[PDB]
């Protein structure tokens, strides 16, 4: 199945995968595409922070599900 | 005499949204309807921005309820118009901007002399569709909005032809080709992204062999992978040599908006929060209901608290839903209890709820004047009811939230007077008094926080107030630029709120490990809570290692540009901001920097090293060896740069000018050195057709073959490099400039530089120059210190060092790292930056505007709330994320603390740790480990040194078990625990009961 991934900067990324896969998976996936090493990614969908070691399945992410990538700021 | 701007005042807004949006902000009339707290926080972000005048229309009489969120009125202006009352204050603002009051509306067609037009809270739906629609018909842009406790909504309708010139504000991708197939398809250089999304366009320059594919032609992008995208075929246009680099470029695109009367039958929505997507079509619904309402009920909304009134908004929503079944969807139920809190709340004016609604409707209103950023297209909702605290501690009826006539009235009408008064005397630390500061102040103002007997505010801050800080820090006016931020910020506040009279503590300290003494035990143990207005990692990493250590909730934000982001750390419940890393800042390579630069940003950081080595390091280092006698032995024992530091003294005081004529001269000949020697040196060690072992040529790719520069004053570059240096050369050597009192002229510096002998270049044989970071570095320092002179001989003589500051035009730094940069980018055949572009790198300004700044912040205020019920459910809590650009809003439920388990006990890796009360004797804290945790352990150290371990043979033992820690520590490091000390944590290692090491807590001491 398809997911999309955006990021804050507008951009759309699309992944192929399963409902049993993991964050860790989809984190995998991203890091192909984009270069970002797993642990600087933040993905969030409905609501909560998607954590490793936890299915996509967990978070009731289906196809044509939107998860967002998202960062921390410092300018204040 | 206009169409320029003022960069000193706009420079980081100026980084956000560019000079043709703002240029086109500076021709735009908008009008502001209503100007209750929505009304007033959207024309004060708008004002700050810039655009060309500012209308205000409320003629409404001044109530004390009004003062909930309009931070412009007073108790002394009761009575008086609202509009009249704010306009001398919005003005003070921005004096580019001039504030007008429209005193009647009688006419709608007064409009047509505005270009936006926005509505809000206080216009009625049936105002609202007759403005809208001569609005839509005669191209007006307009934006409405409404805020009702703690929901809200605003709607966006740009006409039928809007074109958008940007949808993002991001730096247009770009990248080196290394191939293009027939078919189109382009392979990036070695391992280089794109970054492209397919549809994107991209133009070419230097791609050889397909001459007019670099003619400025866009192609459409069709990605392939991470490494190559397609772009249609090119056989027609020749076949690919060599070389190439593809830049992204924006291209417009129209779109047509619907009238709100279109809308409110059949709406588009945008999402605030995906997880109440659901939620977005009742509240539509609930929105136009309480419009009904109010027709029905002589312009009144429903009552505080209100079940009556309440049914009847549900039976309004009801017959819509009835009435339409294509707003909810076949089958979809009206969602009661949210109608019924849209009821019971529609009187509410709730600071977080306006501010976030201010921010990005005035960010909507600047979309709007410039086609800059994608509009919000057209309806968005939001509600923060998870801010509602538990009904058991703070109870909601007709009683405790009626009026009680205070400013306070219709926060009371949400959350109760029981709530509202812990707020005032809640104690709160603020670090930080800038534009989160600010607009963090204002809202505690408003809130009336640390307003009560018990509470305070303590902010601290230890900046001045800079001109362009007046962009987005609103509460500093032109003349309060050089005093403290924090001091200023805590008097404006007290004017909004007089309630916080002596209330506030503005301090000026930094916060950080030298100030312990101040912000200690004490200090941080009697706060609430403590929030951040920061603008850095480290000192958000130091604040959050100290609300863990005292175990205070922390309300952390932060902004770039249109994007920022919230999140709350909450003691034994969440992760804290420590917990999390984030994209560290990229390194740029050695090699690439010193002999191989292919972008700006290399020539600009080469340009900012040799300007600190020129003027501030070389001054230092002077007077350290003038002032040290025992320099030089240091030195030689202490640097792995030595020649270079002893080079730097030797010509320091050989060729010390003696006036300006001299400081002109010298700068002439560093251009000969850098831009035409140094290159004609590397060319004789890789000539421009030089190969490598596999006889491929070695000036391609990253590597762009240099030509040497031939001085030219007419030339831009060559001219402010020399005058540049040489101004800065003076400021090191005291020397009075030629141009100290006016501009440089050409032909004084002409006369000089034409009657120089310039030294022919001559090549070193034996240079080697390292091509990558891999590959290796490859006596006469007796000879060095020989030649320097004794400092008895020069007494009294000091340099002085030059302290880069990049926001003082006339003090040539940005001149010279310009000028240099570009210089060095002549050579390597690079696009030259101008002056604003160069300052942005080599100052590290972060973009910042006041729009994204009072959203953040909002949202900050909207978790505050949570903070004063003292919630425990990690799933109240909401992390945020934005980018008003896109206009994007997402949150997260923060992340739960990681948990342990040693023998039969659970424990929070970050928050849980063991408090020993005294200086207790090792002997006795390793007894107390074993009987009263289950735990042996087996090393335990503070800080660097070990001071225990279980290996330790008996001698060690008996010096050891019998000592406090503190002469424990004594013992080992050879150091006293100084006097102010009054904690110590200790690290453990230890083992449970079956004998296996297990993670444990730390260990802090109470002295
Ligand atoms: N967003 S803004 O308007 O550009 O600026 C807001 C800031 C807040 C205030 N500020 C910045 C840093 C501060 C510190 N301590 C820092 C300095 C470096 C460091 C290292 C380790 C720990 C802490 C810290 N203290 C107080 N105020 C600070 C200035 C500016 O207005
Ligand atoms: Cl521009
Ligand atoms: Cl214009
Ligand atoms: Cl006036
Ligand atoms: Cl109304
Ligand atoms: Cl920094
Ligand atoms: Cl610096
Ligand atoms: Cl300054
Ligand atoms: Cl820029």
């Amino acid at each position: 199945m398809q997911i999309f991934v955006k990021t804050l900067t507008g951009k759309t990324i699309t992944l192929e995968v399963e409902s049993s896969d993991t964050i860790d998976n989809v984190k995998s996936k991203i890091q192909d595409k984009e270069g970002i090493p797993p642990d600087q990614q933040r993905l969030i969908f409905a609501g909560k922070q998607l954590e490793d070691g936890r299915t996509l399945s967990d978070y009731n992410i289906q196809k044509e599900s939107t998860l967002h990538l998202v960062l921390r700021l410092r300018g204040g | 005499a206009a169409g320029e701007i003022d960069e000193s005042l706009y420079s980081r807004q100026l980084y956000v949204l560019g000079k043709e949006a703002m240029l086109k902000m500076q021709t735009s009339n908008v009008l502001i309807l209503g100007l209750k707290g929505l009304g007033v926080e959207i024309a004060k972000n708008v004002v700050l921005a810039g655009v060309k005048s500012m209308t205000v229309f409320d003629p409404e009489p001044v109530q004390l309820a009004d003062l909930s969120t309009q931070f412009f009125l007073t108790e002394k202006d009761i009575g008086q118009k609202r509009g009249d009352v704010t306009r001398a204050k919005l003005a003070e603002l921005n004096a580019y901007v001039p504030v007008n009051v429209l005193d009647s509306l009688d006419d709608v067609t007064q409009l047509s002399q505005f270009q936006v037009v926005v509505a809000t809270d206080t216009v009625s739906l049936e105002d609202k569709v007759k403005i809208n629609e001569f609005c839509h018909s005669s191209g007006i842009r307009f934006i409405s909005s409404e805020t009702r406790g703690l929901f809200g909504n605003t709607f966006v309708d740009l006409g039928d032809e809007f074109t958008v010139l940007d949808p993002t504000g991001e730096e247009p991708r770009t990248g080196m080709v290394s191939d293009i197939e027939p078919d189109g398809t382009v392979t990036m250089l070695d391992d280089n992204r794109h970054g492209l999304e397919d549809g994107n366009f991209v133009r070419f320059s230097e791609v050889e062999g397909l001459d007019k594919l670099n003619d400025g032609t866009l192609f459409k992008v069709e990605v392939l992978g991470p490494f190559a995208f397609r772009i249609g075929s090119v056989k027609e246009y020749g076949e690919y040599k060599k070389g190439g680099i593809f830049t992204e470029v924006k291209v417009p695109r129209k779109i047509s908006f619907k009238s709100l009367k279109q809308q409110l039958s059949n709406p588009e929505f945008v999402f605030s929060d995906f997880a109440k997507f659901d939620r977005a079509a009742q509240l539509h619904l609930g929105f136009q209901a309480l419009h009904q309402f109010a027709v029905r009920h002589n312009g009144e909304l429903p009552r505080t608290m209100n079940d009556e009134d309440a049914n009847e908004l549900i039976k309004l929503v009801t017959d819509l839903s009835v009435q339409q079944p294509e707003v909810l969807g076949e089958g979809v139920d009206v969602n009661e209890d949210l109608i019924k809190e849209l009821s019971y709340q529609a009187r509410g004016d709730i600071p977080g709820v306006v501010a976030f609604f201010g921010g990005l409707v005035a960010q909507e209103v600047l979309k709007a004047c410039s086609g800059k950023f994608t509009p919000l297209k057209q309806f968005m909702y939001f509600d923060s009811l998870e801010s509602l605290p538990d009904p058991k501690n703070f109870p909601r009826n007709e009683k405790t939230t009626q009026p009680v006539n205070s400013r306070y009235d219709n926060q009371i009408a949400v959350f109760g007077l029981d709530f509202q008064k812990k707020i005032a005397n809640s104690k709160v630390f603020l670090v930080g008094s800038g534009a989160i500061g600010c607009e963090m102040l204002k809202n505690w103002a408003l809130l009336g926080l640390g307003s009560g007997s018990d509470g305070y505010i303590v902010v601290t801050d230890n900046d001045s107030i800079e001109k362009s800080n007046l962009n987005r820090q609103f509460l500093f006016r032109p003349k309060d630029v050089g005093k403290n931020k924090s001091e200023v910020a805590a008097e404006a506040v007290c004017a909004m709120n007089p309630d916080l009279k002596g209330k506030i503590n503005a301090k000026i300290d930094k916060v950080g490990p030298e100030t312990e003494e101040i912000f200690n035990d004490s200090f941080w143990e009697s706060l609430d809570f403590v929030t951040n207005a920061l603008d850095n990692v480290d000192a958000r990493t130091y604040v959050d290692r100290r609300c863990v250590f005292y175990r205070k909730p922390l309300l952390e934000s932060g902004t770039l540009g249109t994007k920022g982001n919230t999140q709350v750390i909450i003691p034994r419940l969440t992760e804290s901001y420590s917990s999390s890393r984030d994209p560290p800042e990229k390194s740029i390579p050695l090699c690439t920097l010193r002999s191989f630069p292919n972008k700006i940003d290399h020539t600009i950081a080469w340009a900012k090293s040799l300007f600190q080595g020129y003027f501030t390091d070389s001054a230092e280092n002077v007077n350290m060896y003038l002032t040290q006698p025992n320099f030089v032995e240091q030195t030689l024992k202490q640097s792995g740069d030595v020649k270079g530091v002893l080079e730097s003294i030797s010509d320091s005081l050989s060729s010390k000018p003696h006036n300006f004529e001299d400081c002109i001269k010298w700068a002439r000949l560093e251009f000969e050195k850098k831009f035409n020697h140094d290159i004609k040196q590397l060319l004789f060690n890789f000539p421009k057709d030089a190969k490598t072992s596999n006889g491929e040529p070695f000036w391609s790719g990253a590597k762009r073959a240099p030509t040497p520069l031939e001085f030219d004053i007419y030339n831009n570059d060559h001219f402010h490099f020399v005058v540049a240096g040489a101004s800065l050369r003076a400021y090191n050597y005291g020397i009075k400039s030629d141009d100290s009192n006016s501009k440089p002229n050409v032909d004084e510096y002409k006369s000089v530089i034409d009657h120089m002998i310039i030294p022919e270049f001559t090549p070193n044989a034996n240079l080697k120059i390292q091509v990558n970071d891999d590959d290796p570095d490859p006596d006469e320092i007796d000879q060095l210190v020989s030649s320097l002179p004794d400092p008895s001989t020069l007494a009294g003589f000091k340099l002085e060092p030059v302290d880069f500051e990049k926001d003082d035009d006339t003090n040539h730094h940005i001149e010279f790292i310009t000028a240099c940069s570009n210089c060095r980018a002549q050579n390597y055949f690079i696009e030259t930056a101008d002056r604003q572009k160069t300052k942005f790198i080599a100052g590290r300004i972060i973009p910042a505007i006041a729009t994204t700044t009072s959203l953040v912040t909002g949202l900050v205020n909207l978790e505050l709330y949570k903070l004063i019920d003292n919630k425990t459910d990690i799933e109240q809590y909401k992390n945020g994320f934005v980018n008003l650009a896109l206009p994007f809003f997402g949150f997260s439920e923060p992340i739960a603390s990681p948990k342990g388990e040693y023998n039969n006990k659970k424990y929070d890796k970050i928050w849980d740790r063991f408090d020993i009360k005294g200086d207790i004797k090792l002997s006795d804290l390793i007894e107390h480990f074993e009987k009263d945790e289950g735990l042996e352990i087996t090393m335990l150290s503070y800080g660097v040194s070990l001071l225990y371990a279980s290996f330790f043979p008996p001698k060690k033992l008996k010096e050891r078990l019998n000592l406090p820690i503190t002469q424990l520590v004594k013992l080992v490091t050879k150091k006293d625990i100084p006097a102010h000390v009054s904690t110590m944590i200790l690290e453990i290692c230890a083992d449970d009961k079956e004998g296996e090491d297990v993670e444990v807590p730390f260990i802090t001491i109470h002295l």
